[PDB]
DNA sequence: TTTCTTAACATCTTAACTTTAAC
DNA sequence: GTTAAAGTTAAGATGTTAAGAAAG
């Protein structure tokens, strides 16, 4: 019997290719693909930045770049990646909040509300 | 430009031609280092973009001549080298270029040529202590170049951060003047 | 389209040489019964450029007659008759590691290889139009570089010659060449990048491997543009500094040490 | 200057909103399923030649295909230049000695196939020898003309003759007769586009899918390019 | 004293980019 | 205001060799 090749690129894959490349699924992760080599946002990246957005203050990246992160993880990545998670193009009026890491995603959706109320979608970021 | 593929592929030289500012800097920076002396041109740092290839054929376009062997660690005047590659005429050029179009060069021949360059087209010690190379401070991103910034060989992340890192240095300069 | 007014361009300017004659002093020719067991040292000493001109008994070409490659261990290249210089042979395909093994075993190293890329002289003619002997060969040749303009409209991969081969069909022809040094403090003069290591060429289908004349002509000049001291001035120069071996018994190159089979 | 101070601060916080609108925009397509220009069935392997671990890919490939590799690619990165040349090309990767691609376990990983190593003029002889003492035969080689955009001949530069070609070099190690290879196919020959440094023809993909249909592939130094389907892919910028 | 690495060395072609004369 | 027609530049998977870092 011929080989099923989707099976055995996701055996493989799974078995053998770095965490980045592969998925826990198997499938082939696009997203490491679609960006420079070393310049991925990891899932754990992303951990590691929500965790410091309310373990620490919003906007002082110096901080959070060098005891959450390992200080290797640019200030501009870390501002743009939070202005994703917060659905806004300015966390200026967002500058130390600290209160708890539960409501992120609470004012995600109200951005996401606020823009789709007001015409501000734009690709899930509320324009301010 | 697709900016996913691998560094390896693409070499480019960032900067992409020759200025007159550039060129200037060129002509004051091979008679202090010395021509040929690469590696102590972009080692001080004086040529913001320019790969090595770039600066071996602008010498070559100074000099009017490929044979820049002859003139190996060696700081001379380049405007008579260009003018004596002009005025003769029984030579073949391509690109104002004089090609050796006889016999190949040899190691004798590499040796005295370069102490007859030194005695004819060299330069005192007070020329080569007058020259002074501008010096660019240390602590400077891309500064301005809004069309060097905007490059669609750099990603969204990597012309941000240029842009935010330009900022700041503007925010640093009226932080200084005010 | 196609650029193969480019690529066959060549065709229209090499022009093949006129015998020097062996009567003259422009050219040296030597008879053996069989060249890979003849001490070439008498028919020449300090040579530059060698080039074996040797057709190859592999088993792609359907029993051609040609040399096998065992014999050319046999073969004796002293330091005596090359010090310094370049080797140009002929490779096949299933004996190119062969020729490089024993090239490095008599004292050479690879250096470069030359490629003739083949096109169908049938296939050509087809797309033109939509045993051969070798002056119809000549004569289509000749058709199918005039009428080459109509012949733009084709892709070069159409007009390829893809012969019989078990792995991957024959396309091309290889002229290796390799290096004897000898002594550093001696520097062969040369004429680097003074032409491309791939070059187009219309063939027959039946033996592709025999390079007819106006290509070997191709050949000759890149061995004489790549060393331009091994060229034989008279009147100034003692000895010819060029030897051929397998060399036409009517086209002696002016210039060149010829040794004929016979 | 103040007023142009003004002006071009202005216009670099208009860039920045551009850009970070861009930014978030690729990062939405991104997060909603943006399939990349891999195919799904590659296998990416972004590790170091001289410390990865060959056994777990031998032994894997035992698991899931249950057969070595029919095919392996090899186009390694020869010590030809520097990333910072003065001359000439620009080779904007790290060189391996010879030793290091000789002591590659490449006799250990297949039983029955054919080697496709790419080669250049300084390292065509050594290319062979690797060849000779991994227990292969080398029997074809494939040289890829490259052409320009035009349709020229993309020459470049050498010291006997103008390279404008590249040699991969084919040899086979076992059993081929059976029906798994099939003979006498494509050519010799791949006049093809320069696209890239070191990027190798699309063709020569086909080429050994018309030499060993259906079979398991797999490529020693690869590039973000050089994923396809059926390959097992390694390099240090996967 | 011997060898190993880096930099710099020329002899070439073609497309992309830039500059310029002409309708 | 375009247009086609030269200059110009970088890019290309060269081998070789003088000049030291490094082991004697
Ligand atoms: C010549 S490139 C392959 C290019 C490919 N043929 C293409 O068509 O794009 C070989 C790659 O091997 C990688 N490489 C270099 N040193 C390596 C090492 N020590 N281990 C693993 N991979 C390495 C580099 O990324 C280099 O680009």
């Amino acid at each position: 019997q011929p080989l099923d090749f989707t099976q055995y690129a996701k055996n493989m894959r799974k078995d053998l290719s770095n965490q980045d490349i592969c998925l826990e699924d198997g499938a082939l992760n696009h997203s490491y693909f679609l960006t420079k080599k070393g310049q991925y946002w990891t899932p754990l990246n992303q951990k590691a930045l929500q965790r410091g957005i309310e373990l620490f203050g919003v906007g002082n990246w110096k901080e959070i770049n060098y005891d959450e992160f390992s200080g290797k993880a640019n200030i501009v990545e870390l501002e743009l990646r939070t202005c994703m998670i917060l659905g806004i193009n300015d966390i200026t009026e967002y500058y130390g909040k600290k209160i708890s890491e539960e409501e992120q995603e609470e004012i995600k959706k109200s951005n996401i509300a606020k823009g789709k109320k007001e015409n501000k979608l734009k690709d899930n970021i509320y324009q301010k | 430009f697709q900016h996913n593929q691998s560094k390896s592929l693409w070499n480019y030289t960032l900067s992409p031609g020759w200025r007159e500012e550039e060129v200037k800097i060129l002509k004051s920076a091979l008679q202090l280092f010395g021509i040929g002396k690469w590696k102590k041109i972009m080692e001080s740092g004086c040529l913001p973009g320019k790969s090595i290839g770039q600066i071996y054929m602008q010498t070559q376009r100074l000099l009017g001549q490929q044979s820049l062997g002859d003139f190996m660690g060696l700081q001379i005047d380049l405007e008579a080298v260009f003018n004596q590659n002009m005025k003769k005429q029984d030579v073949l050029r391509k690109n104002n270029c004089i090609i050796n179009t006889g016999d190949n060069p040899t190691k004798e021949e590499r040796k005295r040529r370069i102490e007859q360059n030194r005695k004819i087209y060299g330069l005192s010690a007070k020329q080569i202590a007058e020259i002074k190379l501008p010096k660019v401070k240390k602590h400077a991103p891309q500064y301005m170049t809004l069309e060097d910034i905007e490059n669609e060989k750099f990603t969204n992340l990597e012309i941000l951060t240029h842009l935010y890192n330009l900022k700041a240095e503007i925010v640093r300069r009226l932080a200084e003047q005010g | 389209d196609n650029q193969l007014s480019l690529l066959l361009k060549w065709r229209n300017d090499k022009i093949p040489l006129k015998s020097a004659s062996e009567t003259d002093n422009k050219c040296k020719v030597v008879n053996v019964k069989n060249i890979f067991k003849s001490d070439l040292s008498k028919y020449g000493a300090n040579l530059q450029a060698l080039f074996i001109n040797a057709l190859w008994k592999v088993k792609s070409r359907k029993e051609k007659e040609g040399l096998n490659i065992n014999d050319l261990s046999n073969l004796k290249i002293p330091l005596s008759l090359m010090k310094n210089g370049i080797l140009f042979i002929w490779s096949e395909k299933e004996i190119l590691g062969q020729i490089v093994e024993i090239m490095e075993q008599k004292g050479f190293t690879y250096i470069e290889n030359f490629s003739i890329m083949f096109l169908g002289l049938n296939k050509c003619l087809q797309s033109i139009n939509h045993e051969k002997s070798i002056e119809q060969v000549t004569q289509e040749k000749k058709f199918v570089m005039n009428n080459l303009d109509i012949l733009k409209s084709t892709d070069i991969n159409n007009l390829f010659l893809r012969n019989n081969y078990p792995y991957f069909k024959k396309t091309r022809h290889t002229l290796l060449m390799f290096r004897r040094i000898g002594d550093k403090n001696q520097k062969l003069e040369l004429r680097h990048q003074r032409t491309s290591d791939v070059v187009f060429e219309v063939t027959d289908e039946q033996d592709p491997s025999k390079v007819d004349t106006m290509m070997k002509e191709y050949v000759y000049q890149m061995i004489e543009t790549l060393l331009p001291k091994a060229q034989f001035i008279p009147g100034v120069d003692k000895h010819l500094k060029m030897m051929e071996l397998f060399a036409s018994t009517d086209n002696y190159r002016p210039g060149w040490i010829s040794v004929i089979e016979k | 200057s103040k007023k142009g101070l003004q002006g071009l601060l202005q216009d670099i916080e208009k860039r920045i909103l551009h850009y970070k609108q861009l930014f978030f925009k690729e990062q939405n397509e991104i997060a909603n399923g943006k399939r990349s220009m891999v195919p799904d069935n590659s296998i990416p392997i972004c590790s170091d030649v001289t410390k990865l671990n060959f056994q777990a890919l031998i032994d894997a490939q035992m698991r899931h295909a249950g057969k070595m590799f029919d095919v392996i690619m090899m186009d390694p990165p020869w010590q030809l230049s520097s990333s910072q040349p003065s001359r000439g090309v620009a080779i904007a990767y790290d060189s391996l000695s010879d030793e290091k691609i000789q002591n590659m376990p490449i006799q250990s990983l297949q039983q029955d196939g054919f080697i496709f190593v790419w080669a250049i003029n300084a390292k065509y002889r050594v290319t062979i020898k690797m060849i000779e003492n991994w227990g292969y035969k080398l029997v074809d080689e494939i040289t890829w003309v490259k052409k320009t955009v035009n349709g020229k001949i993309a020459k470049g530069h050498g010291f006997y003759l103008q390279h404008a070609k590249e040699s991969c070099l084919i040899g086979v190690k076992g059993d081929v007769d059976n029906g798994r290879f099939k003979k006498n196919i494509a050519s010799d020959v791949i006049f093809s586009e320069r696209r890239g440094q070191s990027q190798k023809p699309e063709e020569i993909y086909q080429y050994i899918n018309q030499l060993c249909p259906n079979g398991n592939y797999l490529e020693i130094f690869a590039r973000r390019n050089n994923l396809h389907d059926n390959w097992v892919s390694i390099g240090n910028e996967l």
